[PDB]
């Protein structure tokens, strides 16, 4: 029998190399117009990742948009979070096998803060320990942590797609332990963290809507990115948006 | 016909 956890190590997209072009000026603008290339296509696999999620598609096509246009940078900084604990134990910013940034290089201007915010994340996974599979739950469940305060379209679809991936969060715990002492408290660990995402990466999302709108700063955009910026950032700066917290705030 | 909506209903 085939099980949720196994499906969702299989549908996980292979990392994306950047293509990136060492041979100019390393400016702070031009790493930025680089980063946000490579986000553009990661989102691309982002979206076919999520058309083949275990019961995304049940949403209303506009409950789909509305959560991957809302959600986006919190599944890319996990994700990075995620590259950069395995593959140097959180002290470089592993954006793409071609694009490892070490600390030393953030202090280009405008980039310090960023990778202090970005560093934090992958520290976490470090702390943690987290496992691959209550990795792979909990991205889920990033997917379907923040919606529009008036609600979505396809509402009941989408409380039980949380409350499934809740459950395999749970299973991923169980798998992680032969035994029992801890379950009740990695759990608790772990719903900890992904309430806390929403500010790890809010001043990430800050600090990319205003090198979206500030045209001056000369940052560069791909284009579906741009579509996407330009639809979640009003809605956010309105306050028309919530996080979906398992613990009180 | 956003670009992220055409990739949502596209066959891959
Ligand atoms: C998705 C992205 C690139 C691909 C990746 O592995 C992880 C991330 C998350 C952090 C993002 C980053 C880039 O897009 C550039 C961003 C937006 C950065 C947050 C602030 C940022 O540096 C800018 O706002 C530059 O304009």
């Amino acid at each position: 029998f085939p099980t949720l956890i196994s499906l969702l190590e299989v549908i996980e997209p292979e990392v994306l190399y950047s293509g990136y072009d060492s041979t100019l000026p390393d400016t702070s603008t031009r790493l930025m117009s680089t980063l946000n290339r490579l986000g553009g296509r990661q989102v691309v696999s982002a979206v076919k990742w999520a058309k083949a999620l275990p019961g995304f598609r049940n949403l209303h096509l506009d409950d789909q948009m509305t959560l991957l246009q809302y959600s986006w940078m919190s599944l890319m900084a996990f994700s990075l979070g995620w590259r950069s604990y395995k593959q140097s134990n959180g002290n470089m910013l592993c954006f793409a096998p071609d694009l490892v940034i070490n600390e030393e290089r953030m202090q280009l201007p405008y980039m310090y803060d960023q990778c202090q915010q970005m560093l934090k994340i992958s520290s976490e996974f470090v702390r943690l320990q987290v496992s691959y599979d209550e990795y792979l739950c909990m991205k889920v469940l990033l997917l379907l942590s923040t919606v529009p305060k008036d609600g979505l379209k396809s509402q009941a679809v989408f409380d039980e797609i949380r409350m499934t991936y809740i459950k395999e969060l749970g299973k991923a715990i169980v798998k992680r332990e032969g035994n029992s002492s801890q379950n009740w408290q990695r759990f608790y660990q772990l719903t900890k963290l992904l309430d806390s995402m929403h500010e790890m990466v809010g001043g990430l999302l800050q600090f990319c809507f205003y090198t979206f709108v500030n045209k001056s700063l000369s940052v560069e955009f791909p284009e579906m990115l741009a579509e996407i910026i330009s639809n979640q950032l009003p809605k956010f700066k309105a306050g028309s948006v919530k996080p979906l917290l398992f613990h009180q705030k | 016909p956003s670009l992220l909506k055409k990739l949502l209903l596209a066959p891959a």
